[PDB]
RNA sequence: ACUAUGGUUGGAGACAACAUGGGAAUCCGGGGUGCUGUAGGCU
RNA sequence: GAGAAGCUCAGACGAGUAGGCAGGCGUGGAGGUUUGUGACGAAGCCUUGGGCGUGAGCCUGGGUCGAACAGCCUCUAGUG
RNA sequence: UCUAGUGGGCCAUUUUUGGUAAGCAGAACUGGCGAUGCGGGAUGAACCGAACGUGAGGUUAAGGUGCCGGAAUGUACGCUCA
RNA sequence: GUACGUGAAAUUGCUGAAAGGGAAGCAUUGGAAAUCAGUCUUACCUGGGUGAGAUCAGUAGUGCGAGACUAUGCACUCUGAACCUGUGGUAGGUCAGCAUCAGUUUUCGGGGGCGGAAAAAGAAUAAGGGAAGGUGGCUUUCGGAGUGUUUAUAGCCCUUGUUGUAAUACGUCCACUGGGGACUGAGGACUGCGGCUUCGUGCCAAGGAUGCUGACAUAAUGGUUUUCAAUGGCCCGUCUUGAAACACGGACCAAGGAGUCUAGCAUCUAUGCGAGUGUUUGGGUGAUGAAAACCCAUCCGCGAAAUGAAAGUGAAUGCAGGUGGGAACGCCCUUGUGGCGUGCACCAUCGACCGACCCGGAAUGGAAGGGUUUGAGU
């Protein structure tokens, strides 16, 4: 008999894409040959990246791609933004300025966009290709708690999170309980 | 590479291989070549013996 | 490496001697000679896994005692014993002597290599493990385990805890009273030495 | 005195001894019967 | 090269009710595929023979039998 | 983050309360059974030892060495006739 | 053969085999009996004999260098090809034996160093001290029975001198050395660490067994079945703290037999699109043949804005703000658990904006100023 305690025994991370897209399993075939004979962070991220799942891998807009690689001290003038992810589009940015984008897919309007005005688009390969390090590389990822499951997760008493409600109005949950004219306020 | 543990207190070749020291290593050095006294103490004997 | 080893001898036999000859002055004089407290111990694991209190079982985990018949090199100091203290029926522990020391790190010497138990079959090992602190051979690891170096923290920890077989001969009568009572268990002093030579 | 840990220790039991550790109270005796900071007066 | 869903090296560990998860075995029907099996004998059944798998199970020799049946990738359920 | 089962417990050491007592009822600590096979106590859910993948070799724990039964009708000193 | 497609189990008769002293059934191991497996030594290749054969290396002509292949001819047989034999070689299972090894282990020795009261004793030797007597001597009395003094004809105890650095026993150590027994042989070209060397892709006990022999081959070794012997084994499921229970269900067998579908919700995952998303309420190709597939418009559902009971109002001071940790990246120091610069995600925190509330508040309006607050907000 031995008296040992199993507590971090299963590492609870995924060794392999749930996904069974054939592009995809190609891209991490690529990725796990870059990780394994390159000495760089950049290329462990992206394949470690490339197994997450959808929720773990929230969208980006070129809008925060511009705000963030146009800060004042960025110096991320001509850097390559790289996401492991979808590029969506924000009609709110009337024009977009001229970005070198690298993503896992690209909304068309998006993709137009870019391109006309004048930046570029390049798929997982081509970053491998172009920036096989990743150097001079603007790493990115999307809001992973911007979703709706976390508006209500941690609900509790003075906690302030979104009850899972039927319908919003009076007549649901705004009584006894929400507030001290009926007996008491959470 | 080690597809068998070899015990060096029984295989003189891995005693080798490990403590070069041990080609040249002499043990039962003698040092008695002296005149051997006896400290043995009037005092230490008579507290040795006492009741 | 030979050098270090031959001034490692010389080192020993000279304070061996140096020993014998105080004690003699001593007696010669009439007065008493106290010599130096022992700074390493060696404690083995003579309780199984059954019926453990839990502060005896966190001091156990803490000293690598988890398997019966396990065995570890131990500084001695007040805090290790006090938990020694704590722990005296379960363990047994003594002062290990140069042929104890050298055998066990020999027949039994597993250094940990990246998390892994690797036996100690070559000096290259105990070089890419302990290089940083001048340990570049297994002679080098029993010297700083022996004397209690400036490193034996991290030497101690290297090695993997001895896993000692049940003692040819057989233990006491009775294993589980203290070694004064008659049985196996608590402080044996030099004692030690006998019951690892009957368990390597 | 008491107490942590231990035994396939003793004793029918109450309890006691032993082993590795911690460790009083009370009584009696000895010694003593205020020290000190700030600001100012004093043959 | 070694189904990269692959190859190779090394170390530690292994009780389990209620319960949780994963990978597999078996059944009916559907799509695709196998110049797939079959009246020179399909399915089924019996066996004092053989083989494989830890196991769920599978293959095969011999006897009876007489008209349909199966392997692989998926779909599905009144599936043990 | 989501969800299952559970929401009757019991035994032993030590510290106890209620009881004449109880294989009684109720509290505290620890270890266990429940869910724990195995060696021993002739037997046994809790006691001792020890926590279990399939095997070979060696050595032990608790426990034993007259026969059943594997192992000294061993060694040394005494006591005991029921 | 109408008791009729095939024809299971429960149950039953005959035959054959086996076993059986108040259960049987099972597990491990072996014995006995019965039964099954090997085609080993096949196959590539070659040694040897003969026969015969349209014949091979290097070549020559017929895509510009190198190389490959096909075809046409030369090369005309010490070479290359088909073809037959020898109980041709390496023969190949199974069982063993013995050596040299490697790993693990058990058991019996021998030698040496060191340590202690540099063991304690003790023997032989020189100088002592003592009292118990060996009583040597003395003495009732020629056969004892007792003395009362310290070696007489014996001998003990205690001190120091040497030989003597005495041995022995014990403890500890030797990278000192001899045998006996048992189990294991995992890996499968090479690389490594060591030792010896004549200095060499040399030798070795050095990152895991090889070598030399023999007997059988309707034997042996395995596999299966029955039975015997030794040891162990309580009747399954269920409720239960606890079941073998004198707790319940269960005589046997075959077939059937119990978490399914739908309207929702929640988490997670996959797919498509993405500030959008959803063709199937509906219309058309459509008659041929079309419950499918394909195409098509306007509504609408959800989301893109919240807050308040409501009337209502309704989200940028700034780089859509500051602080700390923080992925990735870039620049240096020299190896650091190193500094510098930005800084995705996420968390914590200080603010700003929108709604509500509480204010002051300079007919109707609440513009500016606020707040210990409040919202499932920006």
């Amino acid at each position: 008999g031995i008296d040992i305690e199993r507590h971090h025994v299963r590492k609870s991370q995924r060794s392999k894409p749930a996904s069974e897209n054939v592009y995809l399993k190609l891209l991490v075939k690529l990725y796990r040959f870059l990780a394994r004979r390159t000495d760089s962070r950049f290329n462990k991220a992206i394949l470690k990246r490339l197994f997450q799942s959808k929720t773990n891998r929230p969208p980006i807009s070129i809008s925060k791609i511009a705000a963030l690689t146009s800060r004042k001290s960025a110096s991320l003038e001509g850097k390559t933004t790289v996401i492991v992810g979808t590029v969506t589009d924000d009609e709110r940015l009337l024009t977009v300025p001229k970005l070198s984008v690298a993503a896992l897919r690209f909304t068309k309007s998006a993709r137009a966009r870019i391109l006309k005005a004048g930046g570029e688009v390049l798929t997982l390969d081509q970053l491998a290709l172009r920036a096989p390090t990743g150097s001079n590389t603007v790493l990115l990822r999307g809001k992973k708690h911007a979703r709706e499951a976390y508006r209500h997760f941690g609900f509790g008493p003075h906690k302030h999170k979104a009850p899972y409600v039927r319908s919003e109005g009076r007549k649901f949950e705004r009584a006894r309980g929400r507030r001290k004219s009926r007996a008491f306020k959470v | 590479a080690h597809v068998q543990k070899k015990n060096p207190l029984k295989n003189k070749a891995v005693l080798a291989r490990l403590n070069p020291y041990a080609k040249a290593y002499k043990a039962n050095v003698k040092l008695n070549t002296g005149k051997t006294p006896k400290a043995a103490g009037e005092k230490f004997l008579t507290v040795l013996h006492e009741n | 490496i030979a050098k270090r080893a031959e001034s490692y001898d010389a080192e020993y036999r000279k304070a061996e001697r140096e020993q014998i000859e105080l004690g003699r002055k001593a007696r010669a004089e009439g007065n008493y000679y106290v010599p130096d407290e022992t700074k390493l111990v060696f404690v083995i694991r003579i309780r199984g896994i059954n019926n453990i209190p839990p502060k005896a079982r966190k001091i156990m985990q803490l000293l690598r005692l988890i398997q019966i018949n396990n065995g570890v090199f131990v500084k001695f100091n007040k805090a290790t014993k006090e938990m020694l203290q704590v722990v005296e029926p379960y363990v047994t522990y003594g002062i290990p002597n140069l042929k104890t020391v050298r055998e066990l790190l020999y027949k039994r010497g597993f250094g940990k290599v990246n998390k892994q138990r690797i036996a100690l079959s070559d000096n290259a090992i105990i070089e890419a493990a302990l290089g940083k602190y001048s340990i570049l051979s297994i002679e080098d690891l029993i010297h700083e385990i022996y004397t209690v170096g400036p490193n034996f923290k991290q030497a101690a920890n290297f090695i993997w805890p001895f896993q000692l077989s049940s003692p040819l001969g057989g233990w006491r009568d009775r294993k589980f009273k203290h070694f004064i009572e008659g049985g196996d268990a608590g402080k044996r002093d030099e004692h030690i030495n006998s019951l690892v030579r009957k368990m390597l």
